[PDB]
Protein backbone atom coordinates (compact mmCIF):
# COMPACT_ATOMS: atom_id res chain seq x y z
CA UNK A 1 0.00 0.00 0.00
CA UNK A 2 1.16 3.62 -0.05
CA UNK A 3 2.53 6.02 2.54
CA UNK A 4 -0.43 8.33 1.92
CA UNK A 5 -2.91 5.58 2.78
CA UNK A 6 -0.80 4.91 5.86
CA UNK A 7 -0.56 8.61 6.67
CA UNK A 8 -4.30 9.10 6.06
CA UNK A 9 -5.29 6.33 8.49
CA UNK A 10 -2.85 7.63 11.08
CA UNK A 11 -4.43 11.07 10.84
CA UNK A 12 -7.84 9.43 11.01
CA UNK A 13 -7.13 7.23 14.04
CA UNK A 14 -5.61 10.06 16.11
CA UNK A 15 -7.75 13.06 15.09
CA UNK A 16 -10.11 14.23 17.82
CA UNK A 17 -11.72 17.40 19.12
CA UNK A 18 -9.98 19.26 21.95
CA UNK A 19 -11.58 18.27 25.28
CA UNK A 20 -11.35 21.92 26.27
CA UNK A 21 -13.80 23.26 23.69
CA UNK A 22 -16.26 20.36 23.91
CA UNK A 23 -16.61 21.00 27.63
CA UNK A 24 -17.04 24.76 27.09
CA UNK A 25 -19.66 24.27 24.36
CA UNK A 26 -21.63 21.69 26.31
CA UNK A 27 -21.68 23.63 29.57
CA UNK A 28 -22.92 26.68 27.63
CA UNK A 29 -26.25 24.88 27.37
CA UNK A 30 -26.52 22.63 30.39
CA UNK A 31 -25.64 25.58 32.57
CA UNK A 32 -23.81 23.06 34.72
CA UNK A 33 -20.70 20.92 35.12
CA UNK A 34 -20.27 17.82 32.97
CA UNK A 35 -18.16 14.70 33.47
CA UNK A 36 -15.15 13.94 31.32
CA UNK A 37 -17.07 10.93 30.02
CA UNK A 38 -19.80 13.22 28.71
CA UNK A 39 -17.03 15.16 26.99
CA UNK A 40 -15.19 12.07 25.72
CA UNK A 41 -18.48 10.44 24.75
CA UNK A 42 -19.65 13.59 22.97
CA UNK A 43 -16.44 13.65 20.93
CA UNK A 44 -16.94 10.26 19.32
CA UNK A 45 -20.50 11.08 18.32
CA UNK A 46 -19.15 14.35 16.95
CA UNK A 47 -16.29 12.67 15.09
CA UNK A 48 -18.70 10.12 13.65
CA UNK A 49 -21.00 12.98 12.65
CA UNK A 50 -18.12 14.63 10.81
CA UNK A 51 -17.18 11.35 9.19
CA UNK A 52 -20.64 10.89 7.74
CA UNK A 53 -20.69 14.39 6.23
CA UNK A 54 -17.28 14.18 4.55
CA UNK A 55 -18.21 10.84 2.97
CA UNK A 56 -21.48 12.24 1.68
CA UNK A 57 -19.64 15.41 0.72
CA UNK A 58 -17.05 13.34 -1.16
CA UNK A 59 -19.67 11.24 -2.94
CA UNK A 60 -21.38 14.48 -4.01
CA UNK A 61 -18.08 16.01 -5.15
CA UNK A 62 -17.42 13.11 -7.54
CA UNK A 63 -20.88 12.56 -8.99
CA UNK A 64 -20.83 16.25 -9.85
CA UNK A 65 -17.62 15.16 -11.56
CA UNK A 66 -15.40 17.56 -9.57
CA UNK A 67 -12.51 16.79 -7.19
CA UNK A 68 -11.37 17.58 -3.62
CA UNK A 69 -10.69 19.74 -1.70
CA UNK A 70 -14.40 19.63 -0.84
CA UNK A 71 -16.03 22.98 -1.54
CA UNK A 72 -18.63 24.74 0.63
CA UNK A 73 -21.13 23.69 -2.02
CA UNK A 74 -20.14 20.08 -1.34
CA UNK A 75 -20.61 20.49 2.39
CA UNK A 76 -24.10 21.92 2.13
CA UNK A 77 -25.36 19.76 -0.76
CA UNK A 78 -24.25 16.86 1.42
CA UNK A 79 -25.99 18.03 4.57
CA UNK A 80 -29.27 18.05 2.67
CA UNK A 81 -29.07 14.51 1.36
CA UNK A 82 -28.26 13.24 4.86
CA UNK A 83 -31.41 14.89 6.14
CA UNK A 84 -33.48 13.58 3.23
CA UNK A 85 -32.02 10.14 3.93
CA UNK A 86 -32.84 10.92 7.55
CA UNK A 87 -29.38 10.09 8.96
CA UNK A 88 -28.49 13.27 10.81
CA UNK A 89 -30.69 15.29 13.19
CA UNK B 1 -12.59 26.39 17.95
CA UNK B 2 -11.73 23.27 15.90
CA UNK B 3 -10.41 24.65 12.59
CA UNK B 4 -7.09 22.79 13.10
CA UNK B 5 -8.15 19.41 14.58
CA UNK B 6 -11.28 19.26 12.46
CA UNK B 7 -8.87 19.94 9.62
CA UNK B 8 -6.83 16.77 10.33
CA UNK B 9 -10.15 15.03 10.74
CA UNK B 10 -11.40 15.97 7.28
CA UNK B 11 -8.23 14.38 5.92
CA UNK B 12 -8.74 11.09 7.71
CA UNK B 13 -12.10 10.82 6.00
CA UNK B 14 -11.07 11.45 2.43
CA UNK B 15 -10.65 15.16 1.97
CA UNK B 16 -7.45 16.89 0.84
CA UNK B 17 -4.58 16.88 3.32
CA UNK B 18 -5.22 20.62 3.00
CA UNK B 19 -8.98 21.24 3.13
CA UNK B 20 -10.32 24.61 1.96
CA UNK B 21 -10.49 26.80 5.03
CA UNK B 22 -13.80 28.00 3.66
CA UNK B 23 -15.33 24.52 4.02
CA UNK B 24 -13.72 23.83 7.42
CA UNK B 25 -15.80 26.74 8.74
CA UNK B 26 -19.11 25.37 7.47
CA UNK B 27 -18.14 22.09 9.10
CA UNK B 28 -17.36 23.61 12.50
CA UNK B 29 -20.84 25.12 12.53
CA UNK B 30 -22.54 21.87 11.59
CA UNK B 31 -20.71 20.38 14.57
CA UNK B 32 -21.38 23.20 17.02
CA UNK B 33 -25.01 22.97 15.92
CA UNK B 34 -24.95 19.16 16.21
CA UNK B 35 -23.47 19.02 19.72
CA UNK B 36 -26.08 21.57 20.88
CA UNK B 37 -29.04 19.61 19.46
CA UNK B 38 -27.70 16.44 21.10
CA UNK B 39 -27.15 18.45 24.27
CA UNK B 40 -30.77 19.61 24.33
CA UNK B 41 -32.06 16.14 23.30
CA UNK B 42 -30.01 14.45 26.03
CA UNK B 43 -31.15 16.66 28.93
CA UNK B 44 -34.77 16.11 27.82
CA UNK B 45 -34.50 12.51 28.97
Amino acid sequence: FSEEQLNRYEMYRRSAFPKAAIKRLIQSITGTSVSQNVVIAMSGISKVFVGEVVEEALDVCEKWGEMPPLQPKHMREAVRRLKSKGQIP
Amino acid sequence: LFSKELRCMMYGFGDDQNPYTESVDILEDLVIEFITEMTHKAMSI
